[PDB]
C-alpha cells in the first residue's frame, strides 16, 4: 500500500484541480439562473375586468414617462397624445425618443414608467403580459426569420387550422414563392430566409394579425426596401383601419407618414409635435424639412 | 488508472465571444521604482551578468562585505576545519608508525601521549593555536613529524594572519557610521533672495566630525535628445551655491543646502502643477567625507521623488543661542511652513523678471 | 487507448497528406513595364485546360484610373483576380512592374472582415496614423454606423463578435482598402451590395484627391450609372475577353456598350 | 505556410472550406499531438507486460498465469466499450451541435421573439430537442460507467 | 446522479433564460450567456459524471 500512496496523492490533486474548474463553470451557470427576473403574472382579475381584445386602443396617457433604470435618463416625458381610433396614424418621429415612448406604453417592456400608461382603455398592468401582446401586431426594422415549416411558422402559437395561410403568402406579398416552395404551405423555409425577400416577416404579420385579432398595428421604419411595399403596407393599413380601426407607424421617412390620418413627432426626450391631421405636418415645414 | 483518463483527444467545441474577465488587473499598484532608497541601500537590480569569478576571486573583500555572524562562522570553519584535518595527520603518522598499539617495548613513538584519535585532537589544538600542553611532545623518531610540525605552524600562522587582517578590515568598517548622517526626509522648492532653488537640509547627529565633506546632487529623468536618443535614466550634475562653487562643505549644525536655479539648471522648466506622484523625476544626493577616527571615506545616499518635493515651504530656524553655547533641536528638524510663493514655472518667473525690471 | 490514438493519427496522417498536396497557387511556374500589361492572357481555374478566361490584351501603365464594367458573370472578378497572379496562366505574356511587385490594394465582392477591433480592422497591421483614418472614415460614412456601436471602433467586428449586416460590412472593406496607402488599388463592386450615391462619391472624392496625389491606379470595377462613363481610361469586356481599353469614342461608335 | 501557397478554385477551395480546415488544425493536430505523447507507450507497455508476466509466474505460478490472462482476455470487451464510447459521443456531440445551432438562432432575435410572443413555441421546440439528445446521452452514460 | 442533474438544470436554465425581459439581452454582451449555455452545459454534461 505504501508503493501505491505515491500515486494516490497526484491524482488526488490533478482531479482536484480539474474539479475545482468544472465546479467554476456551474458557478457561472448558477449566476445566471439568479437572474430573478421578469415576473409574469396578472395583479387582477383578467377573465373580464381589462379588454379581451382591444379594438379602439384609445390612449388616455396619465402623464406616462419611461426610463429604464429610472436614474441615468428619461426616454419619454409626459408623452400623451391621444391615439385615432377609425384611422391610421402614421407617426415620423425621431427614433430618439418616439420609439422608446410608444414601445414601453404598448408593449409594457420598459416596466419603470412612471406613472401609469394604458392601451385599449384599461390599464396594462392588470393583464397578463403574455396575453397583452398575444391579440396586438408588431412589425420590425431587421429580418429575424428561423427555419421551418412555414404553416407552422405563421400561426405556431395557436396552432390554426385555416388553410388562408398559404393565400396569405401568396397574395398580400411574394406570390411567386409558392412556386417557388415546393412543399407549398407545409414547406420548410430555407436557412431562415436566404433568398425570398426583405419582407417575408411582413406577410407573416399580416397573417397573424388577421388570424389573431389583433385591431392595432405598429410599424417601424425600413432600411432598404422597393417602394411598392411601403405601398402594399399603406393598403394592408387602410384594411386594418377601417375595419380594425387603429395603426400606427413609427418611422423617419417622413414622406410614408405624410399619406396618412394623422401625424406626431417626437424630439430630444419627448414628444415635439402632434397633429390630428395632416394639413398641419405640411403647414409646419420642420417636419419636411428634417426628410428634405 | 485513477486519473480521468479516456477517448477524448478532438477537444472540438465552437465558444462565443468572451469578453472583460473579472481579473485583478484594473490598476497598477505597484508606483514608481526608487532609484536609491531613503537609507542609501540603491534599489537597483543587476541582471543577465555573465560572471567569470570576479566576485569569488576577491575573497577578502568578499569577506569584509559579509555580516558578522556568517564571518564568524567563516572563522570557526577555517579554524576548525585545519585543526581537524591536521588531526587526521598526525593521527595517521602515529598509527602507521606503530606507536599507537600500547605495550612495553622497544619501539620509541614519534609523538608522545598518543593513544587515539581523541589525543589526536587536541594536540593538533595545541600545536597550531600554540598552546602546547607538552604532555605529547614531538621527538626525534621519525622526520616526517618534524615536516608536518614545520607545515602545521606556518599554515596556522597565514590563517592567523590572514583573519586577523579581515578582522582589522572589519572592524574599520564605517558603513555604521554613514548610517548617523540624517536628510530630511522632504525636500522644498522655495525662493531666497529672489531666485527660485531647490532647499533641502543635512545634518550630523555625533560628535565625531567627518573629514572633507562633499555634497554632490544628480537628477534623474529619463531624456529624449532633440538629435532622439533614449537614455532611460539620465544622470545631470547639480550644483550646490556655495559660495566658491566648490562641494566642500563643513557640517556641524545642520545646514541647509539648495541649488539656486538658474539659467543651466535641469529643473528650470518644473511648475508645482506638474509634482504629482508619476512624474519621473528624482533628486539623489551625494554626502560624502572621511571620518576623524577610522580614517575611512563613507558615502550617504538619499533619493527626492516628485511627491517628496514639497513645494513653496522653507525649513524651521533650529539653531538657538542659550546660555553656555548653541543648542540643536533635533524634534524641529523636518518642519516645514509654508512660504508666500509664485505659482510659475522658473522660466515663467525669468520672464515675469526680463519685463518687470526692464521698467524703461 | 494507447493503440486507438495510433489509428487515429493514422486518420489524421492521411488526412494531412492529402491536404498537403492539394492544389498549389504557385503552379504554371508562379513562384521561383506596364502594370496592366497582358498580351494573350489566356488564363485558366481547372489545372490541366477548361479556362475560363482568355484572349487578354490589354497594356495600362501607371496613372490609368481604368474602371472595368460589363454584363453579371462576364470576366470581372476573374480578371481582378488574374491581376495579382492567382490565375492559373496556359498561353500569356505578362510582365507586371512598378516605379519583383509591389503592394498591391485589392478587394472582392465578398466581404471579409477581421475578427479585431474596428479601428484595426480599417489599419489592417499598419502604422496608425489618425490624419488619413479620419479622412477615410468620413468618405466611407462608418461614424454614422459608430453612432450606434456600443465601443464604436472598439467592438469586435465581423463574425466571433459583433454581428453587422452587409451594408456595414461593404463600407468597412471599402475603408481598409483607402487607408493602406498603396500605389495601386483594385476595388471590387463597392456599389452593388450598397448602392447610395452620397457616401460612394464622397469616398469617390476622397479617392480622387490622394490617388491622383500619387498617381496611383484605382480600377472601380463596378456597374454604376452615374461613372458607367469617365473622362478617364475605361475598360469593358464579355464572355471572357476584352473589345478595346481606351477612350469612349470607340464605345459610341459600337452603339451597343451605350447607357 | 499551405495555405498561404494553396490557390482558391472552386474545384478546391470550394469543398474545403474554412470549418474544414479549422477542424483539420484543431483535431487532426491535437490527436497527432497525443500520439507523440503516448509514443512511448507502445514501445514499453509491450515490455512491461513481457516482463510483469515472466516474473509473475516465477512468483506464485499457473493460477497467476490465469489470473492475468483473465485481464488478457478481458481487454477485447473493454476495447469495444471504449469504442462504443466514442462513438455514441460523436453521435451525440453532433447532435449537441445541431440544438446548439438552434439555441443560437433564438437568442439571436429575442426581440422580435417576445414582441410576437413567440417564446413559447422556440423554448418547447429546444426542450424536444433536448430530449432526443438526452436520449443519445442516455447511451453515453450507460457506456461510462460500464467503463468504471 | 450526473446525467439527472444535467438534464434538470438545463431546463431550468431554458425556462430563466426564455422568461428574462428582453432589455437584459440587448445590454448584456451575449457572449456571457451563450458561453455559459454552450461551453459550460458541456462541461457539466460529459466531464463530471466521471
Ligand atoms: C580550493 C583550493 C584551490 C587550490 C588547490 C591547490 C593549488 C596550488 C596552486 C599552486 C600554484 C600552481 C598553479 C596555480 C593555480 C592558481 C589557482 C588560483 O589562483 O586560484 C585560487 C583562487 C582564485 O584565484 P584566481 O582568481 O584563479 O587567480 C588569478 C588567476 N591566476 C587568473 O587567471 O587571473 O584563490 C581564491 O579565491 C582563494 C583560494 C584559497 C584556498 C584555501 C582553501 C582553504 C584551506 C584551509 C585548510 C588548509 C589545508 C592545509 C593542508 C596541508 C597538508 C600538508
Ligand atoms: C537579515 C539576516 C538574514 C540571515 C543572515 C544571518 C543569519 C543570522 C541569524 C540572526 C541571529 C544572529 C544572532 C547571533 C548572536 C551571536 C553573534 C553576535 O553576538 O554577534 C552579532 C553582532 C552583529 O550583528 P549584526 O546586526 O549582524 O551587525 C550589524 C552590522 N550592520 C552587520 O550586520 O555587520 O556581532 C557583533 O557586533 C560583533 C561582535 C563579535 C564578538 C564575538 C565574539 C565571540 C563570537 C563567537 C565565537 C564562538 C563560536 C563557537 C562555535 C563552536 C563550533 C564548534
Ligand atoms: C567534539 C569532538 C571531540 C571528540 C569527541 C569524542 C567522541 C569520540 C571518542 C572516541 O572514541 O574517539 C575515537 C574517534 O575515532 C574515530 O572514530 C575515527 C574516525 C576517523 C575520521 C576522523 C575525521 C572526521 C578514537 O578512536 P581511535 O583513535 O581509533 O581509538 C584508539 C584505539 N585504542 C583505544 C584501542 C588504542
Ligand atoms: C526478468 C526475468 C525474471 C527473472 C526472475 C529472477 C530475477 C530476480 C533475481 C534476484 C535479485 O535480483 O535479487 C533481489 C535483489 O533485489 C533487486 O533485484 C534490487 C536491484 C537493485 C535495485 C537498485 C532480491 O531477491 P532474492 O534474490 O531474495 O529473490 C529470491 C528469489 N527466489
Ligand atoms: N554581462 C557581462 N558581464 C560581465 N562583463 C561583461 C558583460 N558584458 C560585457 N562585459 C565586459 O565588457 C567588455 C566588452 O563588452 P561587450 O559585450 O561589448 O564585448 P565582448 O564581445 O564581450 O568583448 P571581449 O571580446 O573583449 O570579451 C569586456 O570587458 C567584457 O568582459
Ligand atoms: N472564383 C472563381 N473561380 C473560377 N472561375 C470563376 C470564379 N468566379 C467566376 N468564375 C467563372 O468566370 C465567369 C465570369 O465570372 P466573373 O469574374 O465575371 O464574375 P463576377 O464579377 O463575380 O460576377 P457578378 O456579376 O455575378 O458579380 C463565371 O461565369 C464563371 O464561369
Amino acid at each position: 500500500y505504501a508503493l501505491m500512496v505515491s500515486n494516490y496523492l497526484n491524482w488526488m490533486v490533478r482531479n482536484l484541480a480539474d474539479m475545482e474548474i468544472q465546479l467554476g463553470a456551474v458557478k457561472r451557470i448558477h449566476a445566471l439562473l439568479k437572474t430573478e427576473a421578469e415576473s409574469y403574472e396578472g395583479l387582477l382579475a383578467p377573465s373580464l375586468i381589462p379588454k379581451n381584445w382591444p379594438d379602439q386602443g384609445k390612449i388616455q396617457i396619465q402623464n406616462l414617462s419611461v426610463r429604464y433604470d429610472s436614474s441615468l435618463k428619461p426616454v419619454l416625458k409626459h408623452v400623451n397624445t391621444l391615439i385615432s381610433p377609425g384611422q391610421k396614424i402614421g407617426i415620423c418621429g425621431r427614433t430618439g425618443s418616439g420609439k422608446s415612448s410608444f414601445s414601453l406604453a404598448f408593449f409594457r417592456m420598459v416596466d419603470m414608467f412612471e406613472g401609469r400608461i394604458i392601451i385599449d382603455g384599461i390599464d396594462i398592468a392588470k393583464l397578463p403580459l403574455h396575453t397583452l401582446r398575444s391579440r396586438l401586431s408588431i412589425i420590425l426594422q431587421d429580418p429575424v426569420l428561423f427555419s421551418g415549416t412555414i404553416r407552422f411558422n405563421l400561426d405556431p402559437e395557436k396552432k390554426c387550422s385555416d388553410s388562408t395561410l398559404w393565400e396569405a403568402l401568396e397574395i398580400a406579398q411574394l406570390k411567386l414563392v409558392v412556386k417557388a416552395l415546393p412543399g407549398g404551405l407545409d414547406a420548410i423555409i430555407t436557412e431562415g430566409g436566404e433568398n425570398f425577400s426583405q419582407g417575408q416577416r411582413q406577410l407573416f404579420c399580416l397573417a397573424r394579425a388577421f388570424v389573431r385579432k389583433t385591431s392595432i398595428f405598429i410599424m417601424d421604419e425600413a432600411t432598404a426596401s422597393i417602394d411598392m411595399a411601403t405601398e402594399n403596407i399603406l393598403q394592408k393599413v387602410v384594411m386594418t383601419a377601417f375595419a380594425d380601426r387603429t395603426v400606427v407607424t413609427i418611422a423617419h421617412r417622413v414622406h410614408t407618414i405624410l399619406s396618412a390620418d394623422l401625424v406626431m413627432v417626437l424630439k430630444r426626450g419627448a414628444i415635439l409635435e402632434f397633429d390630428k391631421p395632416e394639413t398641419l405636418l405640411s403647414q409646419k415645414d420642420s417636419v419636411f424639412a428634417s426628410f428634405v | 488508472m485513477l486519473s480521468r483518463k479516456g477517448i477524448i483527444p478532438e477537444e472540438y467545441v465552437l465558444t462565443r465571444l468572451a469578453e472583460d474577465p473579472t481579473e485583478p488587473r484594473y490598476r497598477t499598484r505597484e508606483r514608481r521604482a526608487r532609484f536609491v532608497s531613503k537609507k542609501g541601500n540603491c534599489n537597483v537590480a543587476h541582471k543577465n551578468i555573465r560572471e567569470q569569478g570576479r566576485f569569488l576571486q576577491d575573497v577578502f573583500t568578499t569577506l569584509v562585505d559579509l555580516k558578522w555572524p556568517h564571518t564568524l562562522l567563516i572563522f570557526t570553519m577555517s579554524f576548525l576545519c585545519s585543526w581537524l584535518l591536521f588531526a587526521m595527520v598526525w593521527w595517521l603518522i602515529a598509527f602507521a608508525h606503530g606507536d599507537l598499539a600500547p605495550g612495553e617495548g622497544t619501539n620509541v613513538p614519534c609523538v608522545t601521549s598518543i593513544h587515539s584519535f581523541s589525543s589526536a585532537f587536541l594536540f593538533s589544538i595545541e600545536v597550531q593555536v600554540t598552546i602546547g600542553f607538552g604532555g605529547r611532545m614531538v621527538t626525534e623518531e621519525c622526520p616526517l613529524a618534524i615536516l608536518i610540525l614545520i607545515v602545521q605552524n606556518i599554515v596556522g600562522l597565514m590563517i592567523n594572519a590572514i583573519m586577523l587582517g579581515c578582522i582589522f578590515m572589519k572592524t574599520a568598517q564605517a558603513h555604521r557610521r554613514a548610517e548617523t548622517l540624517i536628510f530630511s526626509k522632504h525636500a522644498v522648492i522655495t525662493l531666497r533672495h529672489g531666485r527660485l532653488c531647490f532647499m533641502l537640509r543635512v545634518g550630523d547627529l555625533r560628535k565625531s566630525m567627518i573629514i572633507s565633506a562633499t555634497i554632490h546632487m544628480q537628477v534623474v529623468r529619463k531624456t529624449t535628445s532633440p538629435e532622439g536618443e533614449v537614455v532611460p535614466l539620465h544622470q545631470v550634475d547639480i550644483p550646490m551655491e556655495n559660495g566658491v562653487g566648490g562641494n566642500s562643505i563643513f557640517l556641524v549644525a545642520p545646514l541647509i543646502i539648495y541649488h539656486v536655479i538658474d539659467s543651466n539648471s535641469p529643473l528650470y522648466d518644473l511648475a508645482p502643477s506638474d509634482l504629482h506622484h508619476h512624474q519621473d523625476l528624482e533628486i539623489i544626493v551625494i554626502l560624502e567625507g572621511v571620518v576623524e577616527t577610522t580614517g575611512i571615506t563613507t558615502q550617504a545616499r538619499t533619493s527626492y521623488l516628485a511627491d517628496e518635493i514639497l513645494w513653496g515651504q522653507r525649513f524651521v530656524p533650529i539653531v538657538a543661542e542659550e546660555d553656555g553655547r548653541y543648542s540643536v533641536d533635533y524634534s524641529k528638524f523636518g518642519n516645514t511652513v509654508k512660504v508666500p510663493t509664485p505659482l510659475c514655472t522658473a522660466r515663467q518667473l525669468d520672464e515675469d523678471r526680463s519685463l518687470l525690471d526692464a521698467l524703461t | 487507448s494507447v493503440v486507438r490514438s495510433t489509428v487515429k493519427a493514422l486518420v489524421s496522417v492521411q488526412k494531412l497528406s492529402e491536404f498537403l498536396s492539394s492544389a498549389e497557387i504557385r503552379e504554371e511556374q508562379c513562384a521561383p513595364n506596364f502594370c496592366v500589361q497582358i498580351i494573350g492572357g489566356f488564363f485558366t481555374w481547372t489545372p490541366d485546360g477548361i479556362p475560363t478566361l482568355s484572349n487578354i490584351t490589354i497594356r495600362i501603365p501607371r496613372g490609368q484610373l481604368t474602371m472595368i464594367v460589363g454584363q453579371v458573370g462576364c470576366g470581372k472578378s476573374s480578371l481582378l483576380l488574374a491581376t495579382l497572379g492567382e490565375m492559373q496562366k496556359v498561353s500569356g505574356a505578362v510582365f507586371w512592374n512598378s516605379n519583383s511587385r509591389g503592394p498591391v490594394a485589392y478587394a472582392s465582392q465578398k466581404p471579409w472582415l477581421l475578427n479585431a477591433t474596428v479601428e484595426e480592422n480599417i489599419t489592417f497591421e499598419s502604422p496608425f496614423n489618425k490624419q488619413r483614418y479620419k479622412m477615410v472614415i468620413e468618405a466611407c460614412s462608418l461614424q454614422p454606423d459608430i453612432d450606434i456601436l456600443p465601443h464604436g471602433d472598439q467592438t469586435q467586428i465581423g463574425e466571433r463578435g459583433i454581428n453587422l449586416s452587409g451594408g456595414q460590412r461593404q463600407r468597412i472593406s471599402v475603408a481598409r482598402a483607402l487607408y493602406q496607402q498603396t500605389n495601386v488599388v483594385f476595388l471590387d463592386d463597392p456599389f452593388s451590395a450598397l448602392d447610395v450615391h452620397l457616401s460612394d462619391h464622397l469616398m469617390q472624392a476622397g479617392i480622387l484627391e490622394l490617388l491622383r496625389d500619387d498617381k496611383r491606379t484605382v480600377v472601380l470595377v463596378t456597374h454604376k450609372l452615374q461613372y458607367l462613363p469617365h473622362a478617364d481610361w475605361i475598360i469593358a469586356m464579355k464572355d471572357g475577353t476584352i473589345q478595346r481599353e481606351g477612350t469612349l469614342k470607340d464605345f459610341q461608335r459600337s452603339e451597343c456598350q451605350l447607357f | 505556410n499551405k495555405i498561404m501557397h494553396m490557390s482558391t478554385s472552386n474545384l478546391s477551395m470550394g469543398e474545403m472550406t474554412a470549418g474544414q480546415i479549422c477542424n483539420l488544425v484543431a483535431i487532426d493536430t491535437n490527436q497527432l499531438m497525443w500520439f507523440f505523447f503516448l509514443c512511448p507507450n507502445l514501445w514499453t507497455m509491450p515490455v512491461q507486460i513481457i516482463v510483469g508476466v515472466i516474473l509473475l509466474y516465477y512468483i506464485l505460478g499457473v493460477s497467476a498465469l490465469i489470473g492475468a490472462a483473465v485481464i488478457i482476455l478481458l481487454a477485447p470487451v473493454q476495447y469495444f466499450v471504449a469504442t462504443k464510447l466514442s462513438q455514441a459521443q460523436r453521435t451525440t456531440l453532433e447532435h449537441s451541435n445541431e440544438r446548439l445551432k438552434q439555441t443560437n438562432e433564438m437568442l439571436r432575435g429575442m426581440k422580435l421573439l417576445k414582441l410576437y410572443a413567440w417564446e413559447s413555441i422556440f423554448c418547447s421546440r429546444v426542450e424536444v430537442t433536448r430530449r432526443k439528445e438526452m436520449t443519445s446521452l442516455r447511451a453515453f452514460a450507460v457506456y461510462t460507467s460500464i467503463s468504471i | 446522479t450526473g446525467l439527472k442533474v444535467a438534464k434538470r438544470l438545463h431546463r431550468s436554465l431554458l425556462n430563466r433564460i426564455i422568461l428574462a425581459p428582453m432589455r437584459f439581452f440587448e445590454t448584456t454582451p451575449l457572449g456571457s450567456i451563450l458561453n455559459r449555455f454552450s461551453s459550460d452545459c458541456n462541461t457539466i454534461d460529459q466531464h463530471i459524471p466521471s
